[PDB]
């Protein structure tokens, strides 16, 4: 069963970020994707009123592996694939920034 | 040291026995009917229950040890005396043995017959974590050679697996002789002076 | 024997001489009837259902063996698992559970900075049972057991919104490996060996003379032997503690078919009882002796 | 048409010792785990081991009692002027004699005729920088005569050839791989320590008798640094459901929770943890519970601590004495210098997110250890350890010494700040005033552990023994001369136990340990002898090309899959957890790996690489693919069938590898390997015994202690020794009856025996059971006459 | 934020064909090696379950399926930058991953094992 | 001793005369007692007497 | 050390047959049994003498600490 | 998100307190204060069950496929050899093996009669 | 029995039991005179 490419990204355009099992988010923040000039790593951010998420490149990860994500369609079996980094991303909570004195007694 | 041509060819013949006690005392204490191949996956399961074990390993092991010895002592019994090429009187070897003034048959018998299984610490080889007592042998192999059952004999020479495996009960021996905490000195001492 | 005389020896024994009128079944059924029993070997599975509402709710049902199976292999009753469940158990399982809070809330966690030491749908007669167990239990609520075929035993533990998370199979566990639902004191178990020299006996892993005068129907009271010397003289008198010196001591000789003369080990024996008692021979042994100048260079 | 001793070609080697390449390469291939040893403390990539050595004990800090008279609540805070002394490079000259003026080289035979040390100069720069190097001076101190290894990188005698060495008072064939400390050759003996960078499965009842409710579970991993410096970490599992980090500083043992030193190492959710150790085995009840007891735990405990910085700060505060970091090192300078030193310190400094994948592993490891999903793991075993080699633990008390060295020059300074004041730190005459009232000499202190075996240090290493970690190198003869540089112990602390299984001969051995060759009596099964193929790492390369060949393979990253457990293989490179696989795909990347390892056609992937695939298996081994390639390791080689070609092969991985001994012995669809000859399974001198196959196994191993205790050849440069004794056999003959071996280490060279016509005879009746009867007329004509 | 340095904010964003109709929508990610060229390939051979077969230029890859947290992230608007995929979060439809395979080479026996 | 773990202490120096002499007219230099041989098992000493013999010839 | 003078088992003279035997080995090319029966080496005891000798008297003789270099 | 007996938030992923520790009618993350619960989280139930190797017994033992018992008598010694019994005079003897003393010291033999049933040991 | 001082030299006590004590290594036991020591030879024409 060969499957038929209709078209192929080599530009920035969507990407995936793995959080945690069981991540929900308010699904009206947006996040800010960064680009560095072999292979480019790319670096994850976002804003909300109560967290934050911040996002990057596995270095061993991006110059081994290449990430691709496409869409399928049920009739016509063609796939348009575009390039996908992987970031691994952490999110940070209004309770970080809290820190005591560098020196207790 | 040398067995006649007729006593070699019985030597073989009960020795060719052998190969199939390996698999038969596996087939015993894992209980199955018909006797199962050697590589069958329900018996490989079943061996490896078996190794996990302290106490399971040691029926399997006490089983074997039985079967494969009870083919030793048919060879001893078949190949010494009416085997031997050269005989008692002339045959030194057998003389010194049967004279009392050194060796026993046990030691003629490992000598021109075989060195038989090699027992470390009342149980037969030990075995690794994946089921293998040497890596050469295949893991959970239903075979007497691979639990330490020599059929070679001094004479004629021993393989480098039974070799190692001699190299084990060897040692074993002289290790026990090292770990020995037990003095007769101090007994002795305590009722000297009390009875003296 | 001879350096120590120990009261407190390693493998006490007694040699129990069974009838010729008692079969090898009975005689079986019998060493299973002295055998010490734990909850351990007659129970298959523990499931502990810990669910918070409302209270830490704790069911914990117990599947056993067969009915059949464990009073065929240890000579105990669904009557008898009843009583040590209802009566030891529980209190086992309280008490256990308490000293686990306390652990709790005592140390919080291990001291950081500080160094440690180096490493090298019920019946009405159910009903008045539970009644009357709850009366008993300061936290146990439903209480209902196999009576008919004699398989399970399902009980809920009720515990405060304080008490929070706990590793109840855990504990469960090690006090079933503790509760002891029959044993004779003294003895762990009785097992039937092959007849020594012809004479049918059973060997027991435990001393405790007086509990097997009881047992008149299967066993010879007056060849009962034993290993242990020091229990001997308790029961019988220093000529008998004497005997199973001598006897003792060719035990050791014997096996590994050394031949010491018994001139030399009834010298021994009526040395170690000179004055009644056990002696040993070593410093406690030699303080009833005349010479000071061979005490002197002893030790 | 026979296998002949070579004697037209003997006495032509004999009269003309070769100019080229030295005969017997066997001979240096013995000595090559010391050599090299010593060789990479230098010599090699990154500097060698003591120059890494210097770069990781780092600096030492002391602040003048000096005002800063400004024009404020800065003068009260302010500490002084800052001084940080470190040394940037470490020199080793070869043996020199200076008379003040111009140098001359001082060869071993000078050494050994004087009775006094082999000793090569010791130079280290150190670095005096002031105030975070606003000002910085260097110097380059000598530190004394530090004791040079015979044939090394620092020895004079490496580049001599046969004919050279002659002409140099020394053996044609000069083994070296000792010391010539006071005119006695001492040499470092081996050791057998825990295999680096792996997590070990371990049931201990010493775990239980520590503290409260402790079981005898336990994962126990000792991390290595590239100065070969060993840090071990320990996970207890506690009856409570609490889990603690173990380790030691100083020579004191310190108990932390794991949920702690996690959070202290990256940013995480409670819930990152929960996917790092659960997997898709979010089902199993047993792990459900314990995971909670964790999370809970430290949330009762320390609910104060809500980020990184945080914990950082916690642990700062508590071991800011112990670490000695102090005064102006702020608690999150401490707590992260505490991690940098102590947690999986074989990851390194910039490897946090990797130490922290590597800690969760551990906690799966451990939880499947209590349960039983995993049988623990044998430290005693051949395949669970690796061997410390002479010239390695040389570097690591050398490290000791200069990390003791620089504190001196602190307390010099602390001790001047304390009374008179004296002046400033940027004057380079105060730095030279406070280096001359420190003792300096390093090379005496390196001289007394060769000279004692006595381990003096601070932290004790890794160790457990604490004396004779060196030998005199006993030359009574040639045979038990060259068994020393074969000999491993397994430690002075386990010659003390009433264990029988640390003495146990294992099949693990095979090819690595050789059966016949260990002592009787006491140092039975405890001073072992390796096989003569047998080799050892010295260190590693390609390294760090090969995560790309195993992601192109179908690695899963582990920063992305999110997934742990003994139900899915696990992917390391010398304790890097890379990715995450299936168990099936997991022997299919370690069997093609082998395939490309083997063909010279692969750039990166060394064939010297160790590749232990563990399969699943019930209630046996914890799986998973762990890749090695670091120094200390056991190798061996073997003939791999498809390609027909060497490979070598790990005592860790060889357990569930198929070697047939023979090639006639070979089965189908059930081996992968065969041996060259089953000759590498043993010693030398158990090569050496002949017809040895046909000898009962006491007799075998009693003969290597005989040939050991003969009186035979112990040299013939003896005109140019003083050793305290030597025997000498007049009469050397070449054996009839040998293995071709004998030639390979050109034992011809030392004869150790002669062939006499031996009758089996009881004709005098002065010979019975351990009395042999010597020929009067022979003894006459000079038959076994000695010196 | 604004750091680590040398990194420029990603202002054009190409176009996403989202919409999850109902004759259904199937999303797909694919895993690959850089050896590999993604633009000299314009068809692959893919089939259900583990089994799969593929050589491009001389190197044999196999494609492994499988069923079953990763979170994708659709660009809504080029300035809009990237916002989470929703329908009613968002899950692959079917997950893909392409492993090099090597064929290891069958041991001559006739020419190894000899008497 | 020989190579195969078989050691003995020299308990005199016989004579040549007094030493049994082969038909080849050679009395060996060292005696060892055949009762040695039973409780070693060391056989790889027997086939180096026979080995040892060939070569020398 | 040098080639000793009679075989240590009959007494058969052995010390002037050394250098004669590499002769026969070197520059008549024999074997090593066809030269040491030309030398007049019958007995295996006194074949075995000459055949089994090193001769690392050679060896010893290499250092000299009466000549420079 | 819920799993078990733990409850983890959905914003940042730390671990919810118990509802019975807290105040009542509404739960709260330490990281950041959100807005929980749902009442929809229900009454949370974990099925443990025993460790199976927990209770080690005869009858545990019996449901081993494997033999894990050998009988009373089945189980005959293997080793046997031709030697003269002192006892009466019988042919059939068993014999065990070991290296006992130093590597010089010879093999102790440990005879053993199927008659009667009678230990034995001799060196030589 | 006295005080520790910065191992202590032996009393009259210490004196009578140094290691087997006085009693046990010369009294029971003693080195004898008219007394030799060899390595044994074995002798079957004695
Ligand atoms: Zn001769
Ligand atoms: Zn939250
Ligand atoms: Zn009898």
């Amino acid at each position: 069963s060969e499957i038929e490419i209709e078209s192929v990204q080599d530009q920035p355009s969507v990407a995936v970020g793995s959080f945690f099992k069981g991540f929900r988010a308010p699904s009206d923040t947006t996040f800010d994707l960064y680009k560095k000039k072999e292979k480019d790593e790319f670096v994850l951010h976002g804003e909300n009123e109560r967290l934050e998420y911040e996002g990057y490149t596995d270095s061993s990860s991006q110059a081994s592996n290449q990430y691709v994500v496409g869409l399928f369609n049920p009739e016509k079996k063609s796939i348009q694939l575009y390039k996908a980094p992987v970031l691994v991303s952490k999110v940070v909570s209004k309770s970080s920034k809290n820190l005591r004195g560098p020196k207790i007694k | 040291l040398r067995l006649t041509a007729e006593g070699n060819k019985w030597r073989t013949d009960i020795l060719k026995t052998s190969v199939d006690t390996g698999r038969e005392a596996a087939a015993e204490v894992t209980n199955l009917d018909k006797d199962t191949p050697a590589d069958d996956p329900e018996l490989l399961k079943r061996l490896q229950e078996i190794l996990r074990d302290n106490n399971k390993s040691g029926i399997l092991d006490a089983v074997t040890s039985s079967k494969v010895n009870a083919i030793t002592s048919q060879v001893v019994s078949k190949c010494v005396p009416d085997g031997t090429m050269k005989k008692f009187p002339c045959n030194s070897m057998q003389a010194m043995a049967l004279s009392g003034a050194k060796g026993s048959n046990v030691n003629v018998s490992q000598i021109m017959c075989l060195l038989g299984q090699q027992a470390l610490e009342g149980r037969r080889v030990p075995v690794m974590v994946s089921g293998k007592t040497l890596p050469s042998f295949k893991p959970y192999e239903t075979d007497a050679m691979a639990g330490g059952y020599v059929k070679g004999r001094f004479y004629s020479g021993i393989k480098p697996q039974e070799y190692y495996f001699h190299c084990m009960a060897g040692r074993e021996g002289l290790i026990d002789t090292a770990v020995k905490t037990s003095r007769s000195g101090y007994l002795q001492r305590c009722l000297t002076k009390q009875l003296e | 024997i001879v350096m120590t005389a120990s009261a407190a020896i390693k493998t006490p024994q007694m040699t129990l001489p069974i009838w010729n009128d008692v079969s090898d079944e009975q005689a079986d059924t019998f060493c299973k009837s002295i055998s010490k029993v734990l909850l351990s070997e007659v129970i298959d599975k523990v499931i502990v259902t810990e669910t918070t509402g409302t209270a830490r709710s704790y069911v914990i049902h117990m599947r056993f063996f067969d009915n059949n199976e464990y009073s065929e292999e240890y000579d105990v009753s669904k009557e008898e698992l009843q009583n040590v469940i209802s009566n030891q158990f529980i209190h086992l399982l309280e008490a256990a559970i308490v000293k686990e809070i306390k652990k709790q809330k005592r140390t919080t966690g291990p001291d950081i900075g500080v160094a440690v030491p180096r490493l090298q749908n019920m019946n009405k007669v159910q009903r008045d049972r539970q009644s009357a167990i709850i009366s008993h239990h300061r936290f146990i609520t439903k209480y209902n057991f196999d009576d008919e075929s004699g398989k399970w035993c399902e009980f809920k533990l009720e515990l405060a919104a304080d008490t929070e998370k706990l590793l109840m199979v855990n504990i469960v566990e090690e006090i079933c490996r503790k509760s002891i639902i029959r044993q004779i004191p003294h003895i762990d178990r009785c097992v039937h060996p092959e007849p020594e020299n012809g004479k049918r006996v059973l060997v027991t892993e435990g001393v405790n003379f007086q509990a097997m005068w009881d047992q008149e129907a299967f066993i010879d009271v007056d060849g009962i032997t034993s290993n242990d010397v020091a229990a001997v003289l308790k029961t019988y008198g220093v000529e008998a503690a004497r005997n199973t010196i001598v006897n003792e001591i060719n035990n050791v000789f014997s096996r590994y078919a050394i031949s010491v003369s018994f001139r030399h080990l009834d010298l021994i024996a009526d040395m170690m009882t000179r004055q009644g008692t056990y002696l040993a021979f070593n410093r406690q042994g030699m303080e009833t002796s005349t010479s000071s100048f061979m005490k002197m260079s002893y030790e | 048409r026979t296998a002949d001793f070579r004697t037209l070609e003997r006495e032509s080697r004999f009269i003309n010792p070769p100019k080229d390449k030295s005969a017997f390469p066997l001979l240096q291939e013995a000595v090559q785990p010391h050599i090299g040893s010593f060789n990479a403390l230098t010599e090699g990539p990154d500097g060698g081991l003591l120059n890494l050595g210097v770069k990781d004990i780092g600096e030492k800090v002391i602040f003048d009692g000096k005002p800063l008279n400004s024009e404020e609540i800065s003068n009260s805070g302010y500490l002084g002027n800052k001084l940080s002394v470190s040394v940037e490079q470490v020199s080793i000259a070869k043996p020199m004699s200076n008379d003040s003026a111009v140098e001359r080289k001082v060869y071993p035979s000078e050494s050994r005729q004087r009775l006094t040390s082999y000793r090569g100069k010791l130079l280290l720069k150190l670095k005096w920088s002031v105030n975070n190097g606003e000002e910085n001076l260097f110097e380059v101190r000598d530190c004394g005569g530090l004791p040079v290894m015979l044939q090394s990188n620092r020895c004079h005698l490496n580049k001599m050839s046969p004919y050279e060495l002659v002409q140099h008072k020394e053996e044609s064939d000069e083994i070296g791989g000792y010391f010539i400390v006071n005119g006695i050759e001492k040499l470092i003996r081996m050791l057998i320590v825990q295999r680096r960078n792996h997590p070990m499965a371990i049931i201990r009842p010493s775990f239980a008798n520590r503290g409260a409710s402790y079981s005898h579970y336990g994962i126990q991993i000792r991390s290595v640094r590239p100065d070969q410096t060993s840090q071990t970490n320990v996970l207890h599992y506690l009856n409570d459901g609490q889990v603690t980090f173990r380790f030691s500083w100083r020579k004191n043992e310190y108990l932390v929770p794991v949920v702690m030193i996690l959070k202290a190492l990256c940013h995480t959710s409670d819930r990152e943890i929960f996917d790092g150790i659960i997997g898709n085995d979010v089902k199993d009840s047993f792990l459900t519970d314990r995971l909670e007891l964790l999370l809970r735990g430290f949330k009762k405990r320390y609910p104060h601590l809500q980020n990184r910085t945080q914990v950082l700060q916690y642990l700062g505060d508590k071991f800011r004495v112990v670490f000695q970091a102090s005064p102006d090192q702020s608690d999150l300078e401490v707590g992260q210098e505490v991690l940098d030193r102590i947690v999986l310190v074989h990851l390194g400094k910039d490897g946090s997110q990797d130490k922290f994948r590597m800690l969760l592993f551990m906690i799966r490891k451990l939880y499947s250890l209590v349960a039983g999903e995993c049988s623990p793991d044998n430290p005693d075993a051949t395949q669970h350890q690796e061997v410390l080699l002479g010239g390695f633990l040389y570097g690591m008390i050398l490290k000791e010494k200069i990390d003791e060295y620089l504190q001196n020059i602190i307390a010099q300074v602390r001790m001047d700040i304390n009374r008179g004041m004296a002046i400033n730190f940027k004057d380079k005459r105060y730095m030279s005033r406070v280096l001359m009232r420190v003792n300096e000499n390093i090379g005496s202190k390196m001289q007394y552990f060769l000279s004692t075996g006595n381990l003096v240090s601070q932290s004790g290493l890794d160790l457990q023994q604490v004396s004779g970690y060196t030998v005199v190198a006993e030359k009574i003869n040639f045979y038990r001369f060259i068994s020393h540089f074969r000999m491993v112990h397994r430690g002075s602390f386990f010659a003390q136990l009433k264990t029988t299984t640390v003495r146990k001969l294992l099949p693990e051995s095979w090819g690595f340990l050789c059966p016949v060759h260990t002592p009787d009596g006491s140092p039975c099964g405890l001073l072992n002898h390796f096989a003569h193929k047998c080799r050892i790492s010295t260190q590693q390369s390609d390294v760090s090309r090969i995560p790309s060949i195993l992601y192109s393979l179908g690695v899963a990253p582990a920063s992305h899959t999110f997934a742990a457990g003994p139900s899915l293989c696990c992917v390391q490179i010398d304790g890097k957890i890379i990715g995450w696989v299936s168990h099936e795909q997991g022997k299919i990347i370690a069997d093609t790996l082998r395939y490309w390892k083997v063909e010279g056609k692969t750039p990166g992937l060394p064939i010297d690489l160790e590749i232990g695939y563990v399969p699943p298996s019930t209630r046996g081994q914890y799986p998973g693919l762990y890749l090695f390639g670091g120094h200390s390791r056991m190798l061996r080689p073997v003939r791999y069938l498809p390609l027909d070609k060497e490979d070598i092969v790990g005592p860790f991985e060889q357990v569930y590898m198929n070697i047939a001994v023979t090639p006639q012995e070979i089965q189908n669809n059930v081996h992968t390997h065969v041996e060259f000859t089953p000759t590498n399974i043993l010693s030398i001198l158990a090569n050496l015994t002949p017809f040895s196959d046909f000898n009962q196994s006491p007799r075998n191993m009693y003969q290597c202690q005989m040939g050991k205790q003969t009186m035979g050849t112990p040299g013939v440069a003896l005109c140019h020794r003083s050793d305290n004794k030597l025997y000498r056999l007049q009469t050397g003959q070449t054996p009839i009856v040998k293995a071709n071996l004998y030639d390979d280490y050109g034992m011809d060279n030392f004869p150790n025996g002669f062939n006499a016509v031996v009758a089996v005879i009881s004709y005098t009746g002065y010979d019975m059971d351990d009395a042999m009867i010597i020929n009067k007329s022979a003894d006459e004509r000079g038959f076994g006459y000695g010196t | 934020f604004s750091i680590p340095d040398g990194f420029k904010k990603c202002k054009h964003l190409k176009n996403f064909p989202l919409n999850g109709d109902n004759k259904q929508q199937q999303v797909w990610l694919i895993k690959f090696p850089s050896n590999v060229d993604i633009s000299k390939l314009k068809s692959l051979p893919v089939d259900f379950e583990s089994s799969t077969t593929m050589t491009i230029d001389k190197h044999d890859y196999k494609i492994m399926d499988d069923t079953d947290n990763m979170t994708l992230l659709v660009p809504s608007e080029s300035k809009e930058s990237l916002k989470i995929a929703s329908t009613a979060p968002l899950q692959f439809d079917k997950v893909f991953s392409v492993s090099e395979t090597a064929k290891i080479p069958a041991i001559d026996y006739s020419k190894v094992r000899v008497p | 001793s020989s190579r195969h773990g078989q050691k003995g202490v020299c308990s005199r120096k016989w004579p040549t005369i007094d030493m049994p002499f082969s038909e080849t007219g050679i009395q060996p230099d060292i005696i060892i007692n055949p009762h040695a041989f039973p409780s070693r098992m060391t056989i790889g000493m027997f086939v180096e007497s026979l080995a040892g013999k060939a070569g020398a010839l | 050390m040098i080639v000793p003078v009679r075989c240590f088992s009959c007494g058969k003279v052995v010390g002037d047959k050394w250098e004669s035997y590499l002769n026969l080995l070197q520059e008549d090319e024999l074997d090593e049994g066809t030269a040491l029966s030309r030398l007049g080496l019958k007995r295996y005891c006194c074949r075995r003498m000459i055949l089994t000798h090193v001769d690392l008297i050679e060896k010893f003789l290499r250092y000299n600490p009466l000549e420079k270099r | 998100s819920v799993v078990g007996s733990l409850i983890f938030c959905l914003d940042c992923g730390d671990l919810l307190e118990n509802p019975n520790a807290v105040l009542g009618s509404n739960v709260e993350c330490s990281q950041c204060k959100a807005i929980y619960p749902k009442s929809q989280f229900s009454n949370l139930k974990v099925v443990t069950t025993t460790a199976d190797d927990a209770f080690p017994s005869s009858l545990r033992a019996k449901k081993s496929v494997v033999k894990t018992s050998l009988k009373k008598n089945e189980l005959k010694d293997g080793a046997t050899i031709k030697e003269k019994c002192p006892q009466c005079g019988n042919e059939e003897m068993n014999y065990h093996t070991l290296q006992l003393r130093s590597a010089d010291e010879g093999a102790t033999v440990f005879y053993t009669c199927t008659s009667c049933g009678y230990k034995f040991r001799t060196n030589n | 029995k006295a005080q520790g001082r910065t191992v202590p030299i032996p009393g009259v006590k210490q004196a009578l039991e140094k290691k087997e004590g006085l009693f046990r290594k010369h009294m029971m036991g003693k080195r004898v005179n008219y007394a030799a020591r060899s390595v044994i030879s074995p002798d079957p024409n004695i």
